């Protein structure tokens, strides 16, 4: 389940595990010296052997921190290494999942996986053995120790430590349950957090900061941590206390004091638990603390291995220039839910194919398809003969460029948006694509120019945000374009002068056209009227409306 | 710490003070529990050892008065930390919406995402995670200290020397650290946005091939990111081999002094030997230090962003209402100029609308007339001049009356994750299901309803992603029409429709039955057959306005506009 994650870590980790064993009996051996270091000065020996004990326990208090120091600079390095390796390979993974994995599962979530998640595994790949190895050979070697000086005073010891595993193993029962329930809470805050920022002009104008939806969830989420924290802090500091060696110190001398006064014990023996008793209490309360990392870490690593199992747009085996070819293509975004029905529409080169029809008949799915965001549940959609499943990303981006409904940009400077499908294209050529987009006449009036950055709060226009990613597909320059409602927000003179572009620079190439603006879409070689998922007529402009189809319905509404 | 006492809600000081008292008393009682053992081995080695049954009852009241003490600084150590949280959090909540609009650049965004996300049990639990047990282990060596002053005075005064040493190596130790702790959390917040960016932007980044991590702009986020967490990883060194240091220092000083005073008699052998236990109960403080001061940096980074958020602009408001029972107001632009930054948008632009009518802007694109719309929702405000609702100045009137006597449908309509349902029902929640499916059917919503497997109840993705775009928009118009606003702003209600669907929401529009001032912007002469009047915005002005037949028969702007 999580080792198969955390396989490559396995002799980092037994490492990490004989080494804090060496070094916490390195620890404990002062303790061991300053104990023979009291007895003989109770018994007054030579001098040259109390110098001796007394500068060998403070060498090997020196060499214990410094090992201690050394181990754990490595060890985060070692934890630092595999989360950066972790991290590049999510990224690649999400690179090549299906696109329908994105959209149900939202940005808030990404976010968590890939960085919270991987954080998520600190202590369990850093901390978690080193704390189990000490917290069991410290307080064995101790309590045996102690148990052969004095079993009496060692029965009083175990008396806390009984009481502090009855506090760890009921915290970690109790907190179990809401420790598993963290994640998915900090993934819809999350959620909440991005959209109450992206959403802010919805937010204001409707409902207002106090009925927004965001301060509802915040304070279920407040909430679920107080109801969680309470009781779990509340055993944490119990465990404290237990633990802490004041608490050792008094028990110690309440079982000791009694003894030396009486003819019972005495007191040189009680030097061992006075030195030693009381240090071992700190590293049972390093897993007092870790169990619930190492909960959160193992949950951390099924989450981001059952993202690492998910299954991806494999790229097959088996497999006119710049023809795509749909072929009884069908699919559905959800099983069930059948999106497009039997769709057989072959694009070649030298055509301008227009795809209108009514809202929310599948269109833009199709054109998605022909990207490969998501593969057809039936049929096949092939790109010069190969199937677009025996392509590879660069091979299939190649052939299809794509302008998309969403003008979705990137933050950073204006060039880096429009040089997106080529980064270290010439700045000649990115000043060519945004005069060809129309955009450049804006760009140069930006006060940084093209080097201006495009973020929120900074962005541009809807109908100009729209022009640099046409810009961006005119650069990239490719054999099939694929224009899903160019100048949807454009007006008339701006829509009419790129759109006058594109049909200047497409000649050679494969169009499909999207389009709601049915007066664009005239001159098309192919008209096609999708409605409902399926194609329910086909033709040339005067063709449709000479056949009075659902195309002069709409035809008709738009006067 | 002096950041914390600022985030601190008024109401809760009173137990800041008690806090501060209890963890006082709570270092008083660790260091006298500690140093008591030293008289209470002296008498337990001695010939009389019955005498320390009167220090192990103070030992013991000592011990059980520190549980006690310690029990109640952690209980008030978690109410304050979380009436820090609920406190703080529901100040940036309630202030953001009223942040101006020019606050939230990328990097201003990117600090109130990382603000609102500090909510996890991190900063809930920081005044007993960090704070307890950093003032205690850092005030515990210096009580000690004094207290050993007591027993013998240069004793204590060799423990204070070590507590001088250990100050110098913490202060050393940040100052050393802080730089590259400051780059490893802006590197970290870097990769945050760009992961936020990657999984949004995802189509767009695919099609151009800029998603693997060798190409990615996430991929080289994480490469610096990892190289500054390299950086901070090294520059702690020096930290952990100070805090090593004044470790050794302190424990030499103090082995020294207790030596010197044996050699010299001033100082009994079972003190001396009770003293090495209060060596190391003096030495655990300068471990627990060194792990706690790398935390204490990445915490005084949140607390600032969370600052930050707080000290936010808010948008100038008034207590002014509208004198009417959600009747139509009239709308005016007194001599309007507003900028973003150094770009002039308006400037002397100024009409009149009356109450009852419906107007329409037009014009290229990058004109500004999303801008008028905004002015007139008042998310934006002028610079210079001034704009009236019923002869009222908006940066006048209260939020409340503000925002309920506008509803408007913006041109790029976000929507909420949620239900198709819920998202109409933002426009009024306490809508009666007349009057919600009412809106349903004037925008066309009843289609989707019909058409979707799932009817309203259907789930909707981060914005409306999971929807077409012309079904999404149909969803905000009906969040848009449900809201009983006077003032209807329409920013191009139709761009994403069909036009079976745009005809049949644009007369939906005007057959709204109830009455409204409605400014409508649109780039289709087929979506503005109602409009009363027009302005044509070109170039951030008004150039020419009348009713759209009056300006096609002038064959000014407009005709050549609509060619
Ligand atoms: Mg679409
Ligand atoms: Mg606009
Ligand atoms: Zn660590």
């Amino acid at each position: 389940a999580g080792s198969r994650l955390l396989a490559p870590l396995k002799k980092p980790l037994i490492v990490s595990g004989v080494l804090q064993a060496l070094i916490t009996l390195i620890e404990l051996a002062p303790f061991v010296l300053l104990v023979e270091l009291a007895r003989l000065l109770l018994g007054g020996a030579e001098a040259e052997r109390l110098w001796t004990l007394g500068l060998t326990a403070v060498s090997l208090i020196g060499l214990g921190a410094v090992l201690a120091a050394a181990m754990t600079l490595w060890l985060h390095r070692v934890d630092a290494r595999f989360a950066h390796e972790l991290r590049g390979r999510l990224l690649t993974k999400l690179s090549r999942l299906p696109l329908g994995w994105f959209t149900r599962r939202g940005s808030a979530s990404t976010k968590q996986l890939v960085q919270d998640d991987t954080l998520a595994l600190h202590y369990l790949i850093t901390h978690a053995i080193p704390d189990a190895v000490a917290a069991v050979v410290a307080p064995v070697a101790v309590l045996v120790y102690l148990f052969v000086a004095d079993w009496r005073v060692a029965l009083v010891l175990f008396i806390p430590v009984l009481v502090y595993l009855v506090l760890m193993s009921v915290m970690t029962i109790q907190s179990g349950s809401k420790i598993a329930q963290a994640p998915r809470w900090a993934e819809r805050m999350g959620g909440e957090a991005g959209a109450f920022l992206e959403g802010q002009p919805v937010i204001r104008i409707f409902g207002g900061a106090a009925a927004s939806r965001f301060r509802r969830r915040l304070d279920d989420y407040i909430d679920f941590l107080v109801s969680w924290q309470r009781p779990f802090v509340g055993k944490k500091t119990l465990m404290d206390l237990v633990t802490r060696p004041a608490t050792f110190l008094w028990i110690i001398l309440v079982a000791g004091v009694p003894l030396v006064v009486t003819g019972r014990m005495d007191p040189v023996n009680l030097l061992p638990f006075l030195l030693l008793g009381t240090t071992f209490g700190a590293r049972l309360l390093g897993i007092g603390y870790g169990l619930s990392g190492i909960q959160t870490g193992m949950l951390a690593a099924r989450r981001i291995q059952t993202v690492l199992d998910e299954p991806e747009l494999v790229v097959r085996d088996r497999t006119r220039p710049g023809t795509v070819e749909l072929d009884r293509v069908s699919f559905e975004y959800r099983p069930g839910v059948p999106v497009i029905r039997d769709v057989t529409l072959t694009l070649r080169p030298g055509t301008v194919t227009a795809l209108v029809g009514p809202s929310g008949s599948g269109k833009s799915t199709l054109a998605a398809l022909v990207a490969r965001f998501h593969d057809v549940t039936q049929g096949a959609i092939r790109v010069d003969g190969r199937d677009i499943r025996t392509l590879t990303a660069d091979e299939l981006y190649r052939r299809v460029g794509f302008v998309l409904q969403d003008a979705q940009l990137v933050h950073g400077s204006v060039a880096e948006n429009i040089a997106l499908a080529e980064p270290d294209a010439g700045l000649e050529r990115i000043r060519t694509a945004a005069r060809d987009a129309q955009i450049h006449d804006r760009i140069t009036r930006m006060p940084d120019g093209y080097d201006s950055v495009l973020g929120a709060g900074s962005a541009l226009s809807g109908g100009e945000r729209q022009r640099v990613t046409i810009a961006r597909a005119i650069l990239a320059d490719t054999p099939v374009l694929v224009l899903d409602e160019a100048t949807a927000f454009a007006d008339p003179e701006s829509e009419y002068l790129v759109q006058q572009a594109i049909n200047r620079l497409t000649r050679d190439r494969t169009v499909l056209v999207i389009a709601h603006r049915l007066h664009t879409i005239t001159h098309a070689d192919q008209i096609v009227v999708l409605d409902d998922g399926r194609i329910v007529e086909v033709g040339t402009h005067d063709e449709l409306l000479a056949a009075g189809g659902r195309y002069r319905g709409l035809w008709d509404s738009g006067r | 710490i002096r950041t914390l006492l600022r985030l601190v809600p008024a109401e809760k000081r009173g137990a800041v003070a008690g806090y501060a008292v209890l963890t006082l008393l709570s270092v008083l009682l660790r260091a006298v529990g500690a140093v008591l053992l030293i008289p209470l081995l002296a008498a337990l080695f001695s010939d009389t050892p019955s005498d320390a049954w009167l220090w192990l009852g103070w030992l013991t009241a000592v011990t059980l008065a520190g549980w006690v003490t310690d029990t109640n600084t952690a209980r008030l150590g978690f109410d304050l930390g979380f009436a820090v949280l609920s406190r703080t959090q529901h100040d940036m909540a309630d202030r953001l919406p009223n942040v101006a609009m020019s606050w939230f650049t990328p990097d201003n965004t990117a600090t109130a995402r990382q603000a609102i996300a500090a909510t996890g049990p991190e900063l809930a639990g920081l005044v007993v995670n960090l704070l307890t047990p950093l003032i205690g282990a850092a005030l515990l060596p210096a009580a000690i200290g004094v207290a050993l002053l007591f027993v013998s005075v240069p004793l204590g005064l060799a423990a204070l020397a070590g507590v001088a040493v250990l100050f110098g190596a913490l202060a050393l130790s940040g100052r050393l650290s802080r730089a590259a702790d400051k780059v490893a959390g802006e590197t970290n917040s870097a990769f945050t946005e760009r992961i936020i960016e990657f999984a949004r932007t995802q189509q767009a980044l695919r099609a151009a091939r800029r998603v693997e991590p060798a190409r990615s702009q996430v991929g080289s986020a994480l490469a610096a990111q990892h190289g500054a967490g390299l950086r901070l990883l090294t520059m702690q060194i020096p930290g952990q081999v100070l805090f090593s240091l004044a470790g050794q220092v302190a424990l030499i000083g103090f082995a020294g002094m207790a030596v010197w005073l044996t050699v010299r008699g001033q100082l009994g052998v079972p003190e001396a030997i009770a003293l090495i236990v209060v060596l190391v109960r003096y030495l655990e403080p300068f471990a627990a230090i060194a792990d706690l001061a790398p935390a204490l940096e990445t915490t005084r980074a949140t607390l600032n962003r969370i600052q930050a958020v707080l000290d936010a602009p808010t948008l100038p408001a008034g207590r002014r209402r509208l004198d009417r029972t959600g009747a139509a107001p009239s709308i005016e632009f007194d001599d309007v100029r507003f900028s973003y930054g150094d770009e002039v948008v308006l400037d002397g632009v100024s009409f009149t609308l009356r109450p009852g009518n419906t107007t329409a802007i037009v014009g290229p694109s990058g004109s500004g007339k999303t801008t008028i719309l905004s002015l007139i929702a008042g998310l934006q405000q002028p610079a210079s001049g001034r704009v009236l609702l019923d002869g009222v100045d908006v940066t006048t009137l209260d939020p409340e009356a503000r925002r309920a006597a506008v509803s408007v449908v913006f041109q790029h309509p976000y929507l909420f994750d949620g239900t198709l349902r819920d998202n109409v029902l933002v426009g009024d929640p306490e809508a009666d299901p007349d009057d919600v499916t009412a809106a349903m059917r004037l925008a066309r919503v009843d289609e989707l309803l019909d058409r979707l497997p799932d009817g309203d109840a259907t789930v909707v993705g981060e914005g409306g992603t999971a929807l077409s775009g012309g079904e999404r928009q149909r969803v905000s118009i009906a969040r848009a029409l449900l809201k009983p606003a006077p003032v209807l702003l329409v920013d191009e209600a139709t761009s994403a429709l069909d036009n079976a669907n745009e005809a049949a929401v644009v007369d939906a529009l005007t057959a709204d039955p109830r009455p409204r001032t409605r400014v409508i912007v649109a780039h289709r002469l087929a979506s503005i057959r109602h409009a009363d009047r027009v302005l044509f915005v070109e170039a951030g002005r008004v150039v020419e306005d009348g009713a759209i037949d009056e300006l096609l028969a002038a064959g000014g702007r407009f005709a050549q506009f609509w060619a």
